[PDB]
């Protein structure tokens, strides 16, 4: 495969001193955690956690205490960063209900006052459709008045409505594939439609950084799972060759199927998948492709049709196209697109259709209205404006952040920008300092990531203006000066 | 001025060694252990090893 | 935070020792322990070296070969709930650069402390006992086996 | 002997070390029975290419017979409610799981529109960050207060609730005693957790006792392992596949006698059973604390999307960090949360709707007795029960065809019925095909006996 | 160098034999690149 335009990604390596220092910090935390646990065990220090009721003392202990080691010792110290309640629409500016704790984050008590105007860089807005006023809200209100809050049965029995059918045909037209099917949860889409496609005696080649839903769907099916390196086409060639040549592990038999699970944009890294190469190998080795366009269905592409439009390839090359409405379109749900026989088989033999409740009518109405707005069916130019504004914002933000001396991951086109903090204490420090300057960011630590790579993710949007980006960039530069977060040798 | 500079250096010391997250008495324990170890090291270096860092310290003072 | 947010590994504990700068940091930790023991006034050089050897070997035995499980909840449903760290490393692959380094380092430390204690018999006995206690579990044969049912559960 | 030992002691050191090395060499040789052949072979490039060429993958989807009963989806031309329109024919809804008629209350729609004006439609993030609204905490508090319990946790999808709750507590190496007629969500939850699964007979305490006593014998076999294995009993308050209630007090006694915690599912039971509608626990009077975890979904009674789990903080708090459907997915939209809150307010205001529902269920269950080819499996207190073929035919497909003919002839006479749908190749214990009857607090008396008469006449017409 | 050789010569015999055994162990480990997976399976 070849690229019609350059494909440039930068993953700068960690400085050695920073690695030594983060190991020092983790060792200190581990030793103090062991001392903490000893003190709590010998009842010298009071334990604030709940306890099993006295009637079940002789029962086997519910949890293994070593499993929650990091929860009590490392997670609880900076627990105030994550579960931050909000009390307004998650636009470019969000209102956060401010909270305080006096028992060192074990229990939080809410103060009356409320923060206002916090710049939102943690919500998944990509086209700015999360608005409490507009045309989509009016249509959703109309359908809510007509239809109600939710359906009370499954698709197969009585829960199929006309709204679902028209949403499915609209999605099929939008993607470009023959047919599509819709579900009420993006997680459930994978977890219930991967077991149906593959079973015992098949092979699944998962990326190194796949989402939890894809992994759970792979495990629920009896297929064998092999993990190849992140965006390493050579590794994918090697696993495909070995799987085809050597067959099944115990008794040498041909694989019934070979399925490759990949995503458009990986949220944490921000790296766009090398789609032309993987499609080339898929065709060469006669494999099947499952593409998760959860993050790229609205963010990427000149018109917002996904990575298949960003690269310019043919949607018929991708066998299964999963997708999620939560990120870009501003409403919950999910979908799978493909050929008509695939959609019929999924309509008949999918867990979600048989046993699970359908989508809500206002939600499908909001999805329909937003999708019509993107494709220009309303007749206005609002569809193209947001798509070009998002690209302008992401290019400006990434360029200015990289020229300041920070370390940034991923491709230059991906709207998600991971800055690297590299140290356990700088996670909480960055979170608290950024909140003190009225900016909301998301910090990811050790057990999720590798040990040396701890990050903070900025999710950009088309709702952000130039003034908001300038304010955020100035605050980021000031904080990076304060915490010495500029680790880049190149600039 | 200089007091603010020392406060900044102490803040960086807290950030690097992950004492920022710990409760104040844990900070006291860690600081006391570090100070005792450093004092013991200086005592041993003065008594046993020949005074060679003393010349460098005097040159730095000058 | 939650395991699997930024990577797809069942157990991030397996690839801890393959990370960047872990070997140099471990060596510097050994050196720091040696210097801290050297600072003690009344002890002598053979006592210092014997103490560093014994303490490092005790730490290695406690961490690599005694603590079993994972500090964090893992989404493979406790597959390595009964395995120590050494067995968890590299998903049971017997030989690797990390395992080779971890096996070699105590032997080099033993050679050093044996030379600096001037080959005294008591120091020889102590260092040999500690070195054997460390080296015996490292053998590929001695995998998932708890002698007389010690540390099984 | 002793002289040999003395002679060995008198001998030098390095020689004895060499002899010991030789002894170790001998003991290694004796047990080295691995008769290695010392050979290595590899494949050629052309052979690899031909192996690539000969392999042929199966199609992604098998061809469909195109005669599937589930191939044709019913198309509702409007909201699914009382006096619905399905397939272009006016009907009366006897298939939608709307027990309390809260779907079309103007109060619920008013609350939903009020929260829509403020927040919008999408949460745009997980609960772990910038996806938690005040409505979510308010709804969790309301659910905790309603059921007289400390804590509750809400999921944004009903199926995922129990399927994420079960794997959080049960891990590999544990023992689970689950009923045979358990819904598919419980089955997939028990598949996700790699624990050992033991099934007992439906609503039989004898099989549970036998399995528990065999587990007791196995515990006595190896106490050390028995000290680190946890035992769970997963049951449903009102079984969907059968429509029968569960014997809670005996389960509680077995729990306290054999040291095995209890997980309870109240999806049908939650809003219909009890004086105030709190589940099978209120129906039996069992104390709430005797049950570790109670799972439910707001889809049936509350008429809103999502589910929840209820229990003590010691049990609930683990799901916020171990529940995959909670950690790795977007939260519930504020619209549905406000709708659920208003439904809870309405349920708390008037507790007589449960009584009238019990009345109507009893009436219709008594009336539907006396059909030659149809047997009414279920109980006189469940809103949803079944109608099965008394004398079943030789095959399942003919049975489902007969039931679908009955369903079609009923729809042509303004009675909207449905047939229970299952995954034939996935269900552990596949139930027999059966028509499903659902009773609401909205169906008047005359509609009840009219539906009974219509089903009776159609059954006699078809099955004779 | 020469001083190290003299010190090694002055050291006892069994200790030097043990150190040589350890050297042989190290040289075996360095070239033991056979990354055995320690697994056995059979057909039914
Ligand atoms: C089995 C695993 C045991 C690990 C012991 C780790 C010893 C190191 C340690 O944590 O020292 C701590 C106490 O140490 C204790 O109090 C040990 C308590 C074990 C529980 C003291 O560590 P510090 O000096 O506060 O740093």
């Amino acid at each position: 495969g070849l690229y019609k335009r350059p494909f440039n990604e930068a993953f700068e390596e960690t400085p050695m001193l920073v690695a030594v220092l983060t190991y020092v910090g983790y060792g200190v935390l581990t030793l103090f955690g062991y001392l903490r646990d000893f003190l709590r065990y010998w009842r010298i220090e009071k334990c604030h956690h709940a306890t099993e009721r006295e009637e079940q003392k002789d029962f086997v202990s519910l949890y293994q205490d070593f499993e929650n080691f990091y929860t009590r010792n490392l997670y609880m110290r900076i627990r105030d960063n994550w579960n931050r309640p909000i009390c307004s629409v998650p636009g470019a500016r969000v209102d956060i209900m401010e909270r305080q704790s006096h028992d060192y984050n074990w229990s939080f008590k809410y103060t009356g006052n409320i923060i206002k105007g916090v710049i939102n860089m943690g919500s998944y807005n990509y086209l700015g459709f999360a608005r409490n006023t507009g045309s989509c809200q009016e249509a959703a209100a109309k359908v809510l008045e007509e239809y109600g809050a939710g359906v009370c049965s499954t698709r197969q029995e009585i829960g199929n409505l006309d709204k679902h059918e028209e949403l499915e045909e609209l999605v099929a037209r939008f993607l470009g594939v023959e047919a599509a099917m819709a579900y009420g949860m993006g997680f459930a889409t994978n977890s219930m439609n991967i077991p149906a496609l593959v079973g015992k005696g098949c092979l699944i080649l998962s990326d190194e950084l796949n989402h939890a839903s894809l992994v759970l769907g792979a495990r629920l099916s009896g297929a064998t799972i092999r993990i190849f390196k992140h965006n390493n086409m050579q590794s994918l060639e090697k696993l495909l060759k070995d799987a085809i040549v050597y067959g099944q592990p115990r008794t040498r038999r041909p694989w019934k199927k070979i399925l490759i699970l990949v995503e458009g944009i990986y949220s944490m890294e921000g790296s766009i998948v090398r789609l032309p190469e993987v499609i080339a190998l898929k065709k060469k080795y006669k494999a099947y492709l499952y593409l998760d366009e959860a993050h790229s269905i609205g963010a990427l592409g000149p018109t917002g049709r996904g990575v298949v439009e960003y690269f310019g390839l043919d949607p018929e090359d991708v066998d299964v196209m999963m997708g999620t409405f939560t990120k870009s379109f501003g409403a919950s749900g999910g979908y799978i697109g493909g050929k008509k026989e695939l959609i019929d088989y999924l309509r008949t033999h999918s867990h979600s259709a048989v046993y699970a409740t359908s989508l809500s009518p206002p939600v499908v109405e909001q999805i329909i209205t937003s999708m019509k707005c993107i494709m220009g069916q309303d007749g206005t130019s609002l569809g193209k404006e947001c798509v070009q504004q998002l690209a302008e914002n992401t290019r400006y933000f990434r360029r200015r952040l990289k020229e300041m001396g920070f370390i940034i991951y991923g491709n230059e086109d991906s709207p998600v920008v991971p800055l690297m903090l590299y140290m356990p204490a700088k996670i909480g420090a960055f979170g608290r300092e950024m909140l003190k300057r009225n900016i909301g960011v998301v910090v990811v630590g050790f057990p999720a990531t590798p040990i040396i790579e701890s990050r903070a993710r900025f999710c950009l949007s088309a709702a952000h203006t130039k003034e908001i980006l300038d304010t955020a960039l100035k605050e980021i530069d000031e904080v990076g000066d304060l915490l010495q977060l500029k680790y880049s040798r190149h600039r | 001025r200089a007091w603010k500079q020392m406060s900044w250096f102490y803040y960086q010391y807290l950030l690097v060694t992950a004492l920022y997250m710990l409760e104040p008495w844990e900070r006291t324990v860690f600081n006391s252990m570090l100070v005792s170890i450093v004092g013991m090291a200086l005592y041993t270096g003065y008594v046993f090893m020949p005074q060679h860092i003393m010349a460098i310290l005097h040159y730095f003072e000058i | 935070m939650n395991v699997g947010t930024a990577h797809s590994e069942v157990n991030p504990n397996t690839r801890v020792m393959n990370s960047r700068g872990i070997w140099l940091s471990y060596v510097l930790a050994i050196g720091l322990l040696h210097i801290v023991l050297l600072s003690i006034p009344f002890v002598s050089v053979p006592v210092v070296w014997t103490l560093t050897n014994l303490i490092h070997n005790m730490g290695m035995y406690i961490f690599l070969h005694t603590v079993k499980g994972t500090p964090f909840e893992t989404p493979d449903q406790g597959k390595a709930r009964l395995l120590t760290h050494w067995e968890q490393m590299d998903y049971g692959v017997q030989f690797t650069a990390s395992r080779k380094f971890l096996t070699i380092t105590p032997i080099v430390l033993y050679f050093l402390t044996s030379f600096y204690t001037k080959y005294d018999q008591i120091h020889f006995v102590l260092n040999t006992v500690s070195l054997m206690s460390v080296l015996i579990p490292k053998l590929p044969q001695l995998h998932g086996v708890r002698i007389f049912g010690i540390n099984k559960y | 002997l002793v002289e040999m030992v003395q002679a060995l002691y008198e001998a030098p050191a390095y020689h004895l070390i060499l002899e010991g090395i030789l002894i170790l060499w001998i003991i290694r040789l004796l047990f080295s029975k691995t008769y290695k052949l010392q050979e290595r072979s590899d494949l050629t490039v052309k052979e690899k290419e031909e192996l690539i060429e000969e392999w042929q993958p199966e199609p992604l989807v098998p061809p469909v017979p195109k005669d599937h009963p589930a191939l044709n989806y019913n198309i509702v031309s409007g909201p699914p409610s009382h006096k619905t329109v399905v397939n272009g024919k006016e009907c009366i809804n006897f298939a939608s799981f709307n027990f309390l008629g809260l779907l079309d209350n103007p109060r619920v729609k008013a609350a939903a529109l009020a929260s829509l004006k403020k927040y919008g439609v999408g949460t745009c993030g997980p609960r772990g960050f910038y996806g938690t609204f005040d409505v979510h905490l308010d709804l969790e508090d309301r659910l905790a207060k309603f059921m007289k319990t400390e804590e509750a946790i809400i999921y944004s999808y009903g199926f995922a609730t129990i399927a994420s709750a079960i794997p959080a507590y049960s891990k590999r190496g544990d023992i689970v005693f689950v009923d045979r007629a358990a819904c598919f969500a419980i089955q997939k939850g028990l598949q996700a957790s790699r624990s050992d699964i033991k099934l007992f007979k439906h609503n039989d305490m004898a099989d549970l006792e036998r399995l528990l006593k065999e587990q007791e014998i196995e515990d006595q076999k190896n106490p050390r392992k028995a000290r680190v294995t946890r035992r769970f009993i997963v049951v449903e308050g009102l079984y969907m596949n059968t429509g029968t209630i569960c014997p809670l007090p005996e389960l509680v006694k077995l729990k306290y006698k054999y040291k095995a915690r209890i997980f309870l599912e109240e999806s049908l039971s939650f809003g219909v059973l009890g004086e105030h509608g709190r589940g099978v626990t209120e129906h039996y009077g069992i104390n709430i604390d005797d049950i570790d975890l109670i799972s439910a979904n707001m889809e049936n009674a509350l008429a809103s999307i999502g589910g929840f789990c209820c229990g003590r903080s010691f049990v609930i708090d683990h799901q916020r960090l171990s529940g995959q459907g909670y950690c790795f997915s977007a939260s519930l939209p504020p619209l549905l949360a406000a709708a659920a809150i208003e439904a809870l307010n309405i349920m708390e205001e008037n507790p007589g709707i449960f009584a009238v529902l019990k009345e109507k269920c009893g009436q219709i269950h008594k009336a539907l007795q006396g059909i030659s080819g149809l047997k009414v499996v279920g109980e006189s207190l469940s809103p949803a029960f079944h109608l099965q073929l008394e004398e079943s035919t030789g095959s399942r497909e003919q049975d489902v065809r007969l039931l679908q003919e009955i369903v079609d002839q009923c729809m042509n006479r303004s009675i909207a019925l449905t047939q229970a749908r299952y995954l034939e190749k996935e269900e552990k214990c596949l139930p027999p095909p059966s028509i499903r009857v659902v009773v609401t607090v909205e169906q008047t008396e005359e509609e009840l006996e009219r539906a009974a008469s219509t089903i009776k006449e159609v059954a006699q017409a078809v099955l004779l």
